[PDB]
């Protein structure tokens, strides 16, 4: 298939990969700090999806140097994710304008 | 069948350390946490640290005074506390217990009783306690076991290898001198002692001794 | 840390009763609280998780409720193998803690 | 190389640098104002990348008019480099479409 | 502004016992709490920092723990040198605030 559509694939199977791995070690990181919330998997894996998404309820978030790296990662795979899906979406429309109008 | 394993008992001079295991079995994932929890004697639960043995990091209880070290071993499936410099305040029942990475403890260990005292090991001695000759009965009897000179607590009970649990009662053991004594009570239908035998099962984790003693009517 | 408060100490009740323990947390926990039920010479034993939450293999007589800060663990018709020590804990903040027990008495 | 990869490379350097003048010029603004959070480095600088992203967990956030300032910059910075980096990927899409159709 | 409240003002302990000083802030700070030690006609030393955080050439003995609005510093077997002020100090909201200090005797 088109490139685009490929990317997109991956860019979702990774960033499932980085929402559970990033849920995982969220956890790691912030079991240890006084405070902290985002410490047990099933939160930290709906924690990992309103950080992918920038949604941001606010209900939960880290408070530890490796909790607050993971959650950039986590961001940056999200925001990247759904901006190439967008980048794949205008391709289509752009090839299929092409068409449309005799070129 | 059970799914974390502890030994009975610790004995520990005052300034030395122990090592505490805690052996899992049954389903077993990555995500698992290792807790241990502390008991004194009429008192509450009081945790300790916790350990996730797939990476080996382990968190404390901060706010009390530092005395154990977590680790584990991956290949044997066992968690390990290393408890150092005991005072007589670090004598208590230390629980491990897992939780499956959502907040609660799910299943426990039996617990290690530790001690910490200077006295030396001793095996309990083990006597009857068959009715006097002149005791008249009803539709019941009461038998017993006599359990003495025994350090370090504890000791475990069972009467007939524990298919006998009904109308059994161990009381606490009295300290005295540096051994502990106590008995167990057992009451069975009249008609069925002595034709059906009644056995006690004494068993003192320290010593790494059980000991069985048939209760016959006297002479 | 999240200071769990379990008063009373002690609860007598008669037979067939229903019973209800308190447990309060000083701030709030959601529903990030379980119980445990420790009988003489026994290990704990979980009960109740999440505030309601059934546990497979005990009794339908146990329910809890409540949520932020105060919460209710309650027993039916309460019967003698229920005397016992009951605790409970929370896991809404690290590091996890437990609350000073309540017994039971019949 | 091709300019979208240059400007996507050199707004990414540009963001980091707006994310750590962001933090410093934040603590100066907001220290002297009775109830501010956004006064130590540390967690500006965390701050920084929450405001860049727009994760908005909500835990930290600016209260005086400099303070708020600062935060427009860092929003619309980072707003505007992940926009770039879309565009850069969109871009490298439509080219790749015109090669695997004979253009 | 936050308040820093340390109460008992004075602590008597006798010789290797543990001891811990309270110190209650009026909301929520997170671990955003540090602990100083002032000697008779020294200054002010940093014993402790983000409530429980150890400092290069300060004893084991000196621990620290709490979170939210509850801090607690503990020295482990005091002795002699211990006699001193302890304040606490937060960093969570502008302006700085101090405790109003715990004096320690043996
Ligand atoms: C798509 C994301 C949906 C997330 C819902 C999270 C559950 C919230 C809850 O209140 O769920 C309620 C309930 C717990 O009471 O959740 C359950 O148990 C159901 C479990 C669902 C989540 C599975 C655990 C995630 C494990 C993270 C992987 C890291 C390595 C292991
Ligand atoms: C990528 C962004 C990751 C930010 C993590 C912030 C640290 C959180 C913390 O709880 O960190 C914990 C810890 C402090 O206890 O942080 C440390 O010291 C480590 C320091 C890391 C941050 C360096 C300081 C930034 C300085 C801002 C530059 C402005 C001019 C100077
Ligand atoms: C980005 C990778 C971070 C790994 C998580 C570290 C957890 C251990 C820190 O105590
Ligand atoms: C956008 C530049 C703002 C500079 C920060 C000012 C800090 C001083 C105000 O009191
Ligand atoms: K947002
Ligand atoms: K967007
Ligand atoms: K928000």
């Amino acid at each position: 298939s088109a490139l685009h559509w490929r990317a997109a694939g991956a860019a979702t199977v990774l960033l499932v990969i980085v929402l559970l791995a990033g849920s995982y070690l969220a956890v790691l990181a912030e079991r240890g700090a006084p405070g902290a919330q985002l410490i047990t998997y099933p939160r930290a894996l709906w924690w990992s999806v309103e950080t992918a998404t920038t949604v941001g309820y606010g209900d939960l978030y880290p408070v530890t140097l490796w909790g607050r790296l993971v959650a950039v990662v986590v961001m940056v795979a999200g925001i990247t994710s759904f901006g190439l899906v967008t980048a794949a979406l205008a391709t289509w429309f752009v090839g299929r304008e092409q068409e449309r109008a005799g070129h | 069948q059970v799914q974390l394993q502890q030994p009975g008992a610790e004995l520990v001079k005052p300034g030395a350390s122990v090592k505490l295991s805690c052996k899992a079995s049954g389903y077993t994932f990555t995500s698992d946490w290792i807790h241990w929890v502390k008991q004194r004697p009429g008192h509450g639960l009081e945790w300790i640290g916790e350990i996730i043995p797939s990476y080996g990091r382990a968190n404390y209880n901060e706010k009390i005074q530092k005395k154990a070290t977590l680790t584990a071993d991956k290949s044997s499936s066992t968690a390990f506390m290393q408890l150092s410099s005991l005072t007589s305040e670090d004598s208590a029942v230390y629980y491990c217990a897992r939780e499956r990475g959502d907040g609660y403890f799910a299943v426990w260990g039996a617990g290690t009783t530790v001690t910490v005292s200077s006295a030396k090991t001793t095996p309990p001695s083990v006597y009857p306690l068959a009715p006097g000759s002149a005791a008249q009965t009803n539709s019941m009897v009461t038998l017993g076991c006599l359990v003495k000179g025994y350090f370090p607590e504890p000791v475990t009970v069972t009467w007939n290898s524990g298919s006998l649990s009904s109308g059994v009662h161990t009381f606490p053991a009295v300290l005295q001198s540096d051994l502990y004594t106590l008995s167990s009570s057992v009451t069975v239908p009249s008609s069925s002692w002595p034709s059906e035998t009644v056995t006690c099962n004494v068993a003192h984790p320290a010593s790494s001794t059980k000991v069985d003693k048939k209760i016959v009517p006297r002479d | 840390d999240i200071l769990l408060t379990q008063s009373p100490a002690i609860l007598s009740v008669s037979p067939g009763e229903r019973v209800s323990f308190s447990c309060r947390a000083s701030q709030s926990i959601g529903t990030d609280i379980h119980w445990y039920q420790q009988r003489t010479n026994g290990s704990p034993r979980l009960l109740i998780k999440y505030a309601s939450e059934s546990i497979s293999g005990i009794p339908s007589r146990f329910s809890g409720s409540g949520s932020g800060t105060d919460f209710t663990l309650s027993i039916n018709s309460v019967e003698s193998e229920d005397i016992a020590n009951y605790y409970c804990q929370q896991s809404n903040r690290w590091p996890f803690t437990f609350g000073s027990g309540t017994k039971l008495e019949i």
